[PDB]
């Protein structure tokens, strides 16, 4: 049986701007099978207002989702992706870097 | 959305019929034809879906979808094939859209025909005269009665298999007393040798 | 392997009055159907179960209900009989609903009667008449006639019985019966049906004859309050040997 | 009109954790979804505005009741696939069909199935046959395959109905489906020069790397189209800079019919 990996990619949804209201998104495809949990991180705690779109199905047959959050970035505030799924042995941190 | 076909339609034994049905539905999963003898549940015959004709024995079915039109053919009409032949559509919700039906009358090929109208015999648990036209060919017409004391029935074909014999037949019959069967099938058109034997 | 079976054949109804038509298939099929048949138009669909655990309305649903039982079961119901309910109820079924090129199964079909009153019920008279001595010299066959006259509702089931056998070859009965009275709309029903046989058949004196009419009628429940004998579910039968 | 393309998917799952549903089915305008279905609402939903819009109530009554059948069906066959592998545990089955109609007026049709994510049966609706990747496979191949009328049905639905119900839902959401939103594009360094876009619509777009006016794919490195959130998208692609000499290296993106090029300077 073949499991396959989540890829796990964390951006903005502007070109992002200190001080200014934008959007952080963790969109997570190519996953397989479909339970995953997916947190995102403010300097390591999880935020608690996080949506996501619902399940998605790939013609390769994986599946894909993305979490998104509004927040405004700071010099000081780091954030990130937390995914987990069978495929991992423990919960894998995605950073957002820009 | 609706289905059209023929209501009735006669043909002669040993003959080819061909049943039209046209439909004008929302989209289309392809068209079903059905058989039903009277009084009995109607049974698949065939599907089309693609255009073009599939045959299936002596029934071979045509769908032309751009047409939005089938035809059921029927070849070497026997007696047995006289039913009710129901066209249906599946339209792109999979619900069926079903034609009113198209009833087959098959006139039996009589070979030897000897047109006569019999007096039976009484019963004398009834009041009724009763009589027999038989044996007639089969593009005799059996006329309803004008009399509102005389009751006619339509023709029956009966097939008697140990002789391999077919024959037409109505009955008529009253209780009045000027009823008999010289002028019992008046209205009809009979033919012009109709056997009528000497009242007792 | 007895495919869809419903019941009952033959129903006459008062109105108002409940009634249940039971349907049961035996070929693991998954949808289930119900439909009324009515002169002059296409089958009408009532209601439909896609699957077991699932119902839905179909063309024709008001007036009536269905209850998916199980798998095999498929209940249609009349709790107030309408007579615009008189029709030909058929029960069906196919493999699967979604499955595109599947064929329908169909039931024997349930016909049944709504009348406003029973007091226009009525068997049917039966009466057998000997074949005409001049057939049997001029074609060598006796054509024996069964006359079943004055019945109404048309629930009736005519058969020939030849030395206590039913006989199916040589007879023909009139596919649909004649309305005694065509411009009254209640009119009771006439039907003919003729058994032909040879002339040797007839003439041996212990061959016996005998046309039977089953109707189906009134019941146990059905109230009745006229004169006349209550038009319940009955066979009547007339007789007739042969003639040396 | 652009490509544009239709296609429903299936979901089915054996031995579901007690949250997760045992059945989905999603179906998508090319990349939105506009309908859903599961074990748990039991009921189809739409999943675009333009379509809750223009399809009244009836429809998804009627869907609904298909998509229940649909369900049963799935888990039927799914019990059948796991027993013939002689699998334990939970698994997974998935089907996808749909049609595209291209922009040159051709139309194509697909449909395929698969067992835990790995093709199982793929229709081919000119030869009309199953390829069956195993003798699981084979086994259904030959049952499917016996039901001529079906196979038939199949090639019908996806040369026919799927092409009109797309033209259907292409006009229900025109607005979202056919606009075109141009992509915003520059150039920084971070070594590599990284050629970004973001804010266009509709997701294809062709972006690459050319050196004194030649195209080295090996040396490129391609970035996913994403989602940025508001329905628009963003890609990006990078190539590596030759610290011993320098090169005239120009960003070139494609998108919607118009061709963008930024020379590095
Ligand atoms: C075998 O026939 C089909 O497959 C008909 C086309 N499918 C659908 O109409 C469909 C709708 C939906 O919501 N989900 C799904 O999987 N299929």
């Amino acid at each position: 049986m073949i499991q396959r990996t989540p890829k796990i990619q964390v951006y903005s949804r502007h070109p992002a701007e200190n001080g200014k209201s934008n959007f952080l998104n963790c969109y997570v495809s190519g996953f397989h099978p479909s339970d995953i949990e997916v947190d995102l991180l403010k300097n390591g705690e999880r935020i608690e207002k996080v949506e996501h779109s619902d399940l998605s199905f790939s013609k390769d047959w994986s599946f894909y989702l993305l979490y998104y959050t509004e927040f405004t970035p700071t010099e000081k505030d780091e954030y990130a992706c937390r995914v987990n799924h069978v495929t991992l042995s423990q919960p894998k941190i995605v950073k957002w870097d820009r | 959305q609706n289905i059209d076909q023929p209501t009735e339609m006669t043909a002669t034994e040993g003959a080819i019929v061909q049943i039209n049905c046209t439909y004008q539905t929302s989209g289309f999963n392809g068209l079903f034809w059905y058989q039903q003898h009277a009084g009995e549940a109607p049974t698949f015959l065939s599907y089309n879906v693609l255009d073009g004709l599939e045959e299936k024995g002596r029934f071979s079915s045509f769908l032309s979808r751009s047409k939005g039109y089938s035809y059921l053919l029927l070849k070497e009409l026997q007696m047995k094939d006289s039913a009710s032949y129901l066209c249906a559509v599946k339209d792109s919700n999979y619900q069926l859209i079903w034609g009113a039906g198209t009833k087959l009358i098959i006139k039996p090929d009589i070979q030897n025909p000897d047109p006569a109208v019999y007096q039976l015999r009484d019963s004398k648990s009834s009041d009724k005269s009763v009589c027999l036209f038989t044996d007639f060919d089969s593009q005799t017409n059996v006329s309803q009665s004008k009399d509102s004391d005389v009751y006619i029935t339509d023709k029956c074909v009966l097939d008697m298999r140990s002789m391999d014999f077919k024959s037409n037949s109505a009955v008529a019959w009253s209780n009045k007393s000027d009823f008999a069967c010289a002028n019992a099938f008046n209205n009809s058109i009979i033919p012009e040798d109709t056997f009528f034997p000497s009242p007792e | 392997n007895a495919g869809v079976t419903q019941t009952p054949k033959f129903q006459v109804l008062k109105t108002g009055q409940s009634m249940t038509l039971q349907c049961a298939q035996d070929m693991n099929h998954n949808s289930m159907y119900w439909y009324r048949q009515d002169p002059g138009m296409g089958l009408r669909l009532i209601y439909y179960s896609a699957s077991e655990g699932t119902t839905d309305k179909g063309e024709v649903p008001n007036g009536y209900n269905v209850s998916r039982l199980n798998k095999r079961e498929f209940s249609l119901r009349l709790e107030s009989a309408a007579p615009s309910q008189t029709s030909v109820y058929f029960c069906a079924s196919s493999v699967w609903t979604g499955e595109g090129s599947g064929e329908l199964f169909f039931g024997e079909g349930s016909r049944l009667t709504v009348l406003e009153d029973l007091k226009n019920v009525f068997p049917p008279e039966v009466a057998v008449f000997e074949p005409s001595e001049a057939e049997i010299s001029h074609t060598q066959k006796a054509t024996l006639v069964c006359l079943a006259t004055g019945f109404y509702p048309d629930h009736v089931e005519l058969s020939w019985w030849v030395n206590g056998k039913e006989v199916h070859s040589g007879v023909c009965t009139d596919p649909q019966p004649l309305k005694e009275q065509p411009a009254l709309n209640d009119s009771r029903y006439a039907l003919s049906s003729r058994l032909r046989v040879s002339a040797t058949f007839w003439q041996n004196p212990r061959n016996h004859f005998r046309c039977q009419v089953q109707f189906y009628g009134l019941s146990e429940n059905d109230e009745w309050t006229q004169d006349r004998a209550k038009p319940v579910t009955q066979i009547v039968s007339a007789e007739a040997w042969g003639r040396a | 009109m652009r490509t544009h393309s239709l296609r429903y998917f299936r979901l089915g799952v054996s031995d579901p954790i007690h949250g997760v549903p045992e059945f989905i089915s999603v179906g998508y305008v090319d990349s939105h979804p506009i309908t859903t279905y599961d074990s748990v609402t039991r009921q189809k939903e739409p999943r675009a505005p333009w379509m809750a819009e223009n399809l009244a109530p009836d429809h998804w009554e009627r869907y609904t009741q298909l998509l229940r059948g649909w369900q049963q069906m799935f888990k039927v066959e799914l019990k059948r696939l796991q027993r013939h592998y002689n699998h334990s545990g939970s698994h997974t089955y998935q089907r996808m069909i749909g049609c595209e109609l291209l922009e040159d007026g051709s139309t194509t049709g697909f449909l395929q199935y698969a067992y835990d994510g790995q093709d199982f049966l793929i229709f081919n609706k000119d030869t009309l046959s199953w390829l069956a990747v195993d003798n699981v496979a084979h086994t259904i191949k030959q049952a499917w395959e016996a039901n001529q009328h079906e196979l038939l049905y199949q090639k019908n639905w996806l040369e026919e109905e799927c092409i009109a119900w797309l033209k259907r839902f292409l006009e229900y959401g025109k607005d979202t489906l056919q606009r075109t939103e141009p992509p915003l594009v520059r150039v920084n360094r971070k070594t590599a020069l990284f050629c970004k876009a973001h804010g266009f619509y509709p997701p294809e777009i062709y972006m690459t790397w050319m050196k004194n006016g030649e195209e080295i794919v090996q040396e490129i490195d391609y970035g996913d189209i994403l989602p940025s959130g508001d329905g628009t998208y963003q890609a990006w692609a990078s190539i590596e800079l030759d610290p011993q000499s320098s090169n005239l290296y120009s960003c070139h993106v494609e998108h919607s019919g118009v061709h963008m090029v930024l020379q590095v300077p």
